[PDB]
């Protein structure tokens, strides 16, 4: 049984009615946690955590703006929907899940044959930084580039002097 | 000037006293960060007059002997 | 002057402590052992007359993709994933009991069903699009055309 | 299309300085002083401020000098460059890169030298390297390894030219000097 | 390394509901044209114990087996065959050797290797004595190549990095040599 | 019955060595509250609580208890969902950080080569079950608090990562089991102390303890985020903070002490030496003495949390802001240098074994 | 040229060979054409998605249910759950049907 | 550190020596569920006299392995709590 | 139900939800990008999904101080 399904469709109700903006920070928060632990099982651990560690420091960043802009707009603004139409919306958008139409990719399954050539074996982070800093340290020096643009660009954006 | 500033190209020494006294958190954050490369360099002093590097390690797959295959090799068969 | 009374939430606090490491050291260390001892519960349960003193196998940390290979071998030889034998030869039963894992791989649940994150050009044109599929098609179509020749 | 002789397809940093005409050094200077020069001629098309000249306060000329020195050095570094490719007139270079070769053959050491870099390392190197001086005005990178892809071969060292008879340089074979690929894979063809 | 793969087993159960794995067996035996081999019945304790005595014996047969591997140019699975028997006989003599003639040290090894999570630095003691039996009866001896002799990690007498937990059985053996053996 | 019950135990034996670690760690928090209490007491030279049960050692179950039987103050009853999504948030964040703490060599409920990056990340959601408290909340001192606790983060976040990130460099690993067994011949504290320093000051700043008690400074915002808070949702947020102190503790023990690891290596031998290793009662024993030393490390540093409480005043949190960014972030960024320097000096770049 | 398909221990993985090949006939000499290329290109291909495979496993699953065999007498065997891969499934001598140790190695 | 090196080199070691008689296990395993999928793929196909078995792969130097399966008999579907109710794996319950 | 536009309405009428939906998109193609490279046991992928987060994280930084400042300029009197 896919609780993944269940908490999704939880999720999709409330974007639907989500009115003022703390709850639409609340929906940022409620989509990274079905990807961190559906990455968490099945395809990935280390980008689960990765995703743990960075996004949850900018959700509080985010947050932290919102108290100072909330300007009582969404507290008294009406309305509408309709408790039929939200689910009518959400069950037709739950028919037609199959984001490929490769019949076959999607129902015959594979395996892999593992094999003991590689008596060196490490964590796929550790082969992420030997590409990083040697085959791709263009990229990574770029990145450290961008980000020094980013301090320089959101102090001159944001200084008052 | 009992108290002045000092000009770095001037007064290289009393530049560096007035940042260690007035900025701690600076003059010595630098210090410390400007050891790691000053080690670096002095490598080729260690590998010279205490001991050799390491041999690398076998961190390439199996060890292929660099050799044709011995044809005249029995024993253990069928 | 030592206050003794201000030192009994500490010895409690160091109990703790011990209870946690005192089950888990034990308790863990015997399951395994136990389970290492054969295939069936009346080896595992009943020890033998003849048989030595117990060796018990301490948990296994810091573990690698060698390790999986090892602890799946051992489960065919064994009964468990951390069995022990030291025999030359294996069992018949070990040269047909391997174990296969067959799995799906379609994308994340979240990804094509999520209200806002599905929502991509080319994801629309692999939902709502044959351009992709038709030409595909005719490459497992070529397959069964090409037998007879 | 004017091509010379190919020398070094990454020459390496120390080689390209070494290796730098007396004109390079001319070059290097004007750049040095050309941009404190530049300072003083915008002044003088039109003034930063008002009517009259008013000379660029020496904190300007200082931080000037520094970025002319870099943008000399660079210009100097791609002239240098060439030469090892063989875009310009090398024929000094050629002379001079075939004593010090044929000198490091002759002692059984490798011309390109040894390196602390694995064999992996090695080739990743001049990967990133290699052709890198065609963007150096973006942003800088330097060949400061020694590496043995710089697209020649060892054979053309052995042949005699003019002028080099007198050299008295004896050769032994490539698979006998150390720090080549020709002569490390002994033991293990995956090991060198 | 723990990540996740179609070719082994996964972490939890849950990786396996998302993946909907299933653990496929299969019935059938090679054909009767290849011919048939006694695998090796040693599990993880018992082959990192043996590790290096059986590359000590059968280093020309792991050789063979790796060249065919090499210059099969991607047929190794198939054309190698024959050199993977010869290997597997190889190994297995090994170990029955090592049943036969030092049975109560190789046993007291790898027993404390699955004492101490398989690791070498950690049963020197049974170790020590093991070496020493395997060589006056079997004529092997442990080679770690690419140093000098004198500086393999398994010979060092003070090394830096020692278990935390004796293993009992193997600090009676050992104390049990060093009075009897070195008189 | 025996026979199926002697099978029902071990199908259900794993379950219950969860309890025994929950209770374990519990327990340490529930007598933390005391120990605080006490060893503050003393220092200010009064007794501290020794009237609830035989010398005090019932006043944690009396404050539960009491706590868990008041009413729940809300706008209304369908409103549960307000005072308590924070609280729970908080408590679920530090409980499950505790899974990859080993109280001995392997015996974590979850091992990976990533668990340092799970012990950040997981200590990092804490951090919005505070920030939860304060939803458009009518409370002015609830808001404020919220303010004040972003602004706490961003201080020791970065300061706290990196210092972390420096112990996994120096042993190339991000296991923590792996970086206990490292320390074996050397404890961290001594080629790092500074870091063990500013490891301490970021536990106290995560965790909103004094002197950068500004997020619950009683003296300024009465009771901050917890102004509002009565009964179960008072408590979980009570509970997650003293679990955050009995974790940073721990983790202090862990990456500069040793861990688990014995004081003296003669006396762990000769005290296992009276216990036969066929028997389940030296591995009993052994549990309790490799614990027991991660017990008296980690003592000293929840000793060392009410140390400062009854030694410093607090300090203002725009004060801690400039105290991170102008003197710990270019300190450890600044060693973060320094140590490969070191290593690659000395052919000693390290590798996992 | 730059490194593609890397496996997680830092070689190649299982379809770099297939890639490698197809790299190997585009940019040599002797072809005058990319045709002699084109089936190298469908083997790296069916490296990665194993489409084709796939769907030759469509056919003979549609194709035996015409037939009307049942799936169980011409499958694989197979189990579900990883604590019930039992020594009696794994053929063991004295193999008990008791669930197998997976919550900690 | 510097003995960690060491200690890596021969755990290194030991795996390399290990790593021929694992292999040439798992090479006889792949063979013979390679043979075993060509098999069942013959007998469902017998009956269509055009059809070839082979791989679907156009590189007949190159052995690519099938890495798919059909499903048959599942095992432990009458498995219940702490005893597989295992039905018989060769041939019918 | 995606082609008559129906996320428009799942994003909320504030400035900030049209941010938190750009996170949300480009968060989906980091996460079908580990998807392949999973698959595939490719490394490479990998490199590419850590350098989206990162360049993703970047941009959100960029949009929040314009918006901040966007926000400042309005109650910019502070005559107090
Ligand atoms: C251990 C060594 C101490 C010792 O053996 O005797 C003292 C200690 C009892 O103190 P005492 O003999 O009554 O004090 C002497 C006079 O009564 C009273 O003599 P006094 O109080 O005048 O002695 C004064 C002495 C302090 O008295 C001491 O000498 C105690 C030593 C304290 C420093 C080390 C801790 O000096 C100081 O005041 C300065 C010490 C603090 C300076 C800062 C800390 C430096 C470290 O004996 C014990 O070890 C037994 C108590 C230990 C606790 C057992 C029960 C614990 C609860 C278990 C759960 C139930
Ligand atoms: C050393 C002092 C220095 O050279 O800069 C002068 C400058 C004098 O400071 P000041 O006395 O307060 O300035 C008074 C007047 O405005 C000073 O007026 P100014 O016009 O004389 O200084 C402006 C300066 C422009 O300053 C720069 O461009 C320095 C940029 C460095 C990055 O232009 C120059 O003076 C050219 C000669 C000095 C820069 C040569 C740097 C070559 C590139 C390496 O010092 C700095 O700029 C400090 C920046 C670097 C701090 C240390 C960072 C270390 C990072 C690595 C640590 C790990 C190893
Ligand atoms: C959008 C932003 C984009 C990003 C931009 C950000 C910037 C990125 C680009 C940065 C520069 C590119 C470097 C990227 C990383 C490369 C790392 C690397 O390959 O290290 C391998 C290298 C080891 O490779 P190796 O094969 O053993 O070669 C050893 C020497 O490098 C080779 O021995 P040698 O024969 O060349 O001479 C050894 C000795 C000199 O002793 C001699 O005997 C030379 C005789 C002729 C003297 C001529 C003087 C020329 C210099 C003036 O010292 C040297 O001259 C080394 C050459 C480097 C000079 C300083 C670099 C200036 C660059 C500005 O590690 C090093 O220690 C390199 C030392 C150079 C200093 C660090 C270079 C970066 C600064
Ligand atoms: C984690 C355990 C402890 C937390 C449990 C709280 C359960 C509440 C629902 C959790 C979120 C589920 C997904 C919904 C997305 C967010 C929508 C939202 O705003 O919260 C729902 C809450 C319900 O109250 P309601 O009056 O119906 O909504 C307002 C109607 N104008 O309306 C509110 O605004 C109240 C918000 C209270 C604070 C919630 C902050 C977000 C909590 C996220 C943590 C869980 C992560 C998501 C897990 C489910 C994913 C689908
Ligand atoms: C400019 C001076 C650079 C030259 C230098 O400092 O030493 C380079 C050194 C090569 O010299 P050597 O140690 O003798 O090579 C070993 C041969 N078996 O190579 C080394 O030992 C490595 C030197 C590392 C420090 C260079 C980078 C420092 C600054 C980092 C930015
Ligand atoms: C060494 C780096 C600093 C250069 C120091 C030399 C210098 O700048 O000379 C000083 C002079 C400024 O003149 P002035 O300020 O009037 O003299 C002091 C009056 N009390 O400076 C000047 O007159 C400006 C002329 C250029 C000064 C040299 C600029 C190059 C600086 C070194 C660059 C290296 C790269
Ligand atoms: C050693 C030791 O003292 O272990 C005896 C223990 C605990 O002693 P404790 O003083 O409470 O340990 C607290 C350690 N501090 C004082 C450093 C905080 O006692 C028992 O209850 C068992
Ligand atoms: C266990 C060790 C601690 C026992 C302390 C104790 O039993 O405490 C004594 C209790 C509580 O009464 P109090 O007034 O707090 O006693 C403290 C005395 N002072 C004030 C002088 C310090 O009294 C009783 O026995 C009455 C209840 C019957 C026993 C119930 C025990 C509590 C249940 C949970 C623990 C089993
Ligand atoms: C600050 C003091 C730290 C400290 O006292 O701890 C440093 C030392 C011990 O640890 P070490 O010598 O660094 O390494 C561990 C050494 N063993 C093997 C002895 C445990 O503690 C004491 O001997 C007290
Ligand atoms: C030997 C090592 C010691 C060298 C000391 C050199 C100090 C130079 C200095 O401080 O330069 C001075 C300048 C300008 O100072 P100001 O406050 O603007 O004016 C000076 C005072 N007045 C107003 C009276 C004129 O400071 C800076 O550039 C500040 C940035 C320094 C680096 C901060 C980050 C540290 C990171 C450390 C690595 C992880």
């Amino acid at each position: 049984m896919n609780l993944e399904i269940l908490d999704l469709s939880i999720l999709g109700f409330y974007s639907l009615i989500s009115s003022n903006s703390f709850e639409s920070i609340a929906i940022l928060v409620a989509t990274i946690m079905p990807v961190i632990t559906e990455l968490w099982y099945n395809y990935s651990q280390l980008f689960a955590l990765l995703y743990t560690l960075i996004y949850v420091g900018a959700v509080v960043i985010l947050f932290v703006f919102i108290l100072s802009v909330i300007n009582e707009k969404e507290e008294y603004e009406y309305e509408y929907s309709g408790l039929f139409i939200l689910i009518l919306v959400l069950l037709l958008d739950d028919l037609d899940d199959n984001e490929s139409n490769d019949n076959d990719y999607n129902n015959v399954y594979i395996t892999d044959y593992a094999d003991w050539f590689n008596n060196y074996n490490e964590s796929d982070l550790s082969v992420i930084g030997n590409l990083l800093f040697t085959e791709y340290a263009l990229l990574l020096l770029i990145i450290s580039f961008i980000l020094l643009m980013s301090i320089i660009g959101l102090i001159l954006i944001v200084k008052k002097d | 000037a009992i108290g002045d500033y000092p000009v770095y190209y001037k007064q290289p020494i009393r530049w560096l006293s007035y940042h260690a006294h007035t900025r701690p958190h600076v003059f010595y954050a630098i210090a410390v960060a400007a050891l790691g490369p000053v080690f670096m360099m002095a490598t080729p002093l260690r590998r010279k007059f205490l001991y050799d590097d390491h041999e690398p390690l076998p961190a390439n797959g199996y060890p292929l002997p660099n050799r044709s295959r011995d044809k005249t090799l029995t024993g253990y068969d069928d | 002057m030592i206050p003794f009374e201000a030192l009994i939430p500490y010895a409690i606090m160091f109990a703790g402590f011990c209870l946690g490491g005192g089950v888990m050291n034990s308790a863990i260390t015997a399951d395994i052992t136990k389970r290492a001892r054969g295939p069936n519960q009346e080896i595992k349960r009943n020890v033998g007359e003849d048989e030595g003193p117990r060796n018990y196998t301490k948990p296994r940390y810091n573990t690698d993709q060698w390790d999986k290979y090892f602890a799946v071998r051992d489960l065919r030889l064994t009964g468990s994933l951390r069995g022990q034998s030291d025999n030359a030869v294996a069992e018949e039963s070990f040269k047909t009991n391997s174990i296969q894992p067959y799995s799906n791989t379609r994308r994340p649940w979240v990804l094509r069903r999520h209200i806002i994150m599905k929502n991509s050009p080319t994801k629309w044109a692999r939902k709502y699009s044959s351009r992709r599929d038709e030409r595909e098609q005719e490459i497992k179509d070529d397959y069964i055309r090409g037998m007879g020749e | 299309m004017e091509t010379y002789e190919l020398i070094d397809s990454d020459p390496k940093f120390s080689r390209v300085v070494r290796y730098f005409r007396p004109s390079d050094y001319l070059t290097w200077a004007l750049g040095t002083i050309g941009a404190p020069g530049l300072m003083v001629l915008f002044e003088k098309i039109e003034p930063a401020k008002g009517n009259t000249f008013k000379m660029p306060p020496p904190s300007i000329m200082r931080i000037a000098t520094t970025i002319g020195f870099f943008g000399g050095f660079y210009y100097a570094y791609t002239s240098s460059t060439k030469r090892f490719w063989g875009y310009s007139e090398n024929a000094k270079e050629v002379a001079k890169d075939r004593y010090e070769v044929k000198k490091a053959l002759s002692e059984k050491k490798s011309p390109y030298g040894s390196s602390l870099l694995n064999p992996y390392q090695q080739d990743m190197s001049a990967r990133n390297s290699t052709n890198s001086q065609l963007l150096l005005a973006i942003f800088p990178w330097f060949n400061v390894a020694n590496h043995q892809s710089h697209g020649i071969d060892l054979r053309k060292y052995y042949e005699v030219r003019d002028g080099e008879e007198n050299w008295n340089f004896t050769l032994p074979p490539l698979d006998q000097v150390k720090d080549l690929d020709v002569a490390q894979y002994k033991e293990y063809s995956n090991y060198p | 390394s723990s990540t996740h793969t179609n070719d082994s087993l996964n972490s939890s159960n849950y990786v396996d509901k998302l993946k909907d794995t299933h653990f496929v067996f299969e019935n059938d035996k090679l054909p009767s044209e290849i011919p048939d081999v006694e695998e090796v019945g040693a599990t993880t304790a018992p082959l990192l114990s043996a590790a290096y005595f059986i590359g000590a014996k059968c280093q020309d047969y792991n050789d063979d087996f790796m060249l065919c591997q090499k210059e099969a140019k991607g047929n190794g699975p198939i054309d190698c065959l024959k050199e993977g028997r010869r290997v597997t006989r190889c190994a297995s003599g090994v170990l029955k050797d090592l049943n036969t003639h030092c049975s109560d040290e190789f046993r007291l090894h790898w027993q404390c290797l699955s004492f101490s999570n398989l690791e070498y630095k950690n049963c020197r003691k049974a170790e020590s004595l093991l070496n020493k039996c395997v060589f006056e009866k079997m004529n092997l001896v442990k080679k770690i190549p690419g140093i000098p002799e004198d500086r393999q990690i398994h010979l060092k007498q003070n090394p830096v990095l020692k278990p935390v937990a004796l293993h009992q059985d193997s600090e009676v053996a050992f104390k049990k040599a060093q009075n009897e053996n070195s008189i | 019955m025996l026979n199926n019950l002697f099978d029902f135990i071990e199908y259900i034996e794993y379950w219950l060595i969860i309890v025994a670690f929950v209770a374990s760690v519990l327990i340490v928090v529930a007598y933390l509250t005391v120990a605080e209490r006490k060893t503050m007491g003393y220092m200010q030279r009064r007794l501290g609580p020794n009237a609830v049960g035989y010398y005090g050692v019932l006043m944690a179950v009396a404050d539960a208890l009491k706590l868990l039987s008041k009413e729940i103050v809300l706008p209304h009853n369908g409103d549960i969902i307000y005072v308590m999504s924070g609280p729970l948030i908080s408590l679920f964040s530090v409980l499950l950080s505790w899974a990859v703490i080993p109280f001995g060599p392997g015996l974590s409920l979850l091992d990976s080569e990533y668990s340092i990056i799970y012990l950040l990340a997981s200590g990092s959601i804490g951090v919005f079950g505070t920030v939860i408290v304060g939803w458009m909340s009518n409370s002015k001192y609830t808001v404020l608090a919220t303010v004040r606790t972003t602004a706490q983060l961003i201080s020791y976040e970065l300061v706290l990562t990196t210092v972390v990130f420096i112990i996994a460099l120096i042993v190339s690993s991000l296991n923590i089991n792996v970086i206990i067994e490292s320390q074996y011949n050397i404890w961290y504290i001594i080629p790092f102390f500074p870091l063990c320093l500013i490891f301490f000051i970021s536990a106290l700043a995560e965790t909103a303890r004094p002197p950068f008690d500004n997020v619950e400074a009683e003296s300024e915002l009465v009771s901050g985020h917890m102004t509002e808070l009565s009964a179960s949702p008072f408590v979980i947020f009570f509970l997650s903070e003293y679990c955050s102190m009995v974790l940073m503790s721990t983790l202090t023990a862990i990456f500069f002490f040793g861990g688990y690891l014995p004081f003296s290596n003669t006396i762990h031998h000769l005290i296992l030496n009276l216990f036969d290793q066929h028997s389940i009662y030296y591995f009993i024993i052994e549990g309790i003495l490799l614990s027991g030393y991660l017990a008296i490390k980690a003592n000293f540093f929840m000793f060392s949390f009410v140390w400062i409480r009854a030694a410093a005043p607090r300090l203002r949190y725009d004060l801690l802001i400039l105290f991170c960014w102008y003197v710990l972030l270019p300190i450890v960024f600044a060693i973060v240098v320094f140590a490969p320097g070191i290593l690659y000096c000395f052919d000693a770049l390290p590798v996992i074994i | 040229a730059p490194l593609q398909q890397v496996g997680r221990h830092g070689g190649p993985n299982k379809c770099f060979g297939e890639f490698q090949r197809v790299v190997e006939c585009m940019t040599n000499a002797k072809h005058d054409s990319y045709e002699p290329c084109n089936n190298l290109k469908n083997d790296y291909l069916e490296c990665r998605k194993h489409k084709v495979e796939r769907y030759k496993a469509f056919l003979m699953q549609k194709h035996a249910e015409e037939l009307g065999k049942d799936p169980e007498e011409i499958g694989a065997p197979f189990v579900r759950k990883r604590r019930f891969l039992t020594s009696k499934t794994l053929g063991l001598v004295d193999g008990d049907d008791y669930e197998i140790g997976v919550e900690k190695i | 550190n510097r003995e960690k090196i060491e200690l890596k080199r021969e755990k290194l070691w030991a795996r390399a020596h290990l790593m021929p008689l694992l292999q040439a296990e798992q090479d006889r395993n792949v063979v013979r569920r390679t043979f075993a999928y060509y098999k069942r793929e013959g007998e469902i196909m017998k009956d269509v006299p055009w059809w070839e078995v082979k791989s679907t792969y156009s590189n007949k130097d190159i052995f690519h392995p099938p890495q798919t399966v059909l499903f048959g008999k599942h095992i432990d579907r009458d498995s219940g709590l702490m005893y597989a109710n295992s039905r018989n794996r060769f041939g019918p319950d | 139900m995606d082609l008559i536009l129906l996320m428009l309405v799942a994003v909320g009428l504030n400035i900030i939800d049209i941010y938190i939906m750009i996170e949300i998109l480009i968060m989906g193609c980091t996460v079908n990008t580990i998807y392949s490279a999973s698959l595939d046991n490719d490394m490479i992928g990998l490199i590419y999904s850590l350098i989206q987060i990162i360049i993703a994280g970047v941009e959100s930084a960029i949009g929040l101080s314009i918006l901040v400042n966007y926000n400042r300029i309005r109650n910019s009197e502070e005559i107090e």
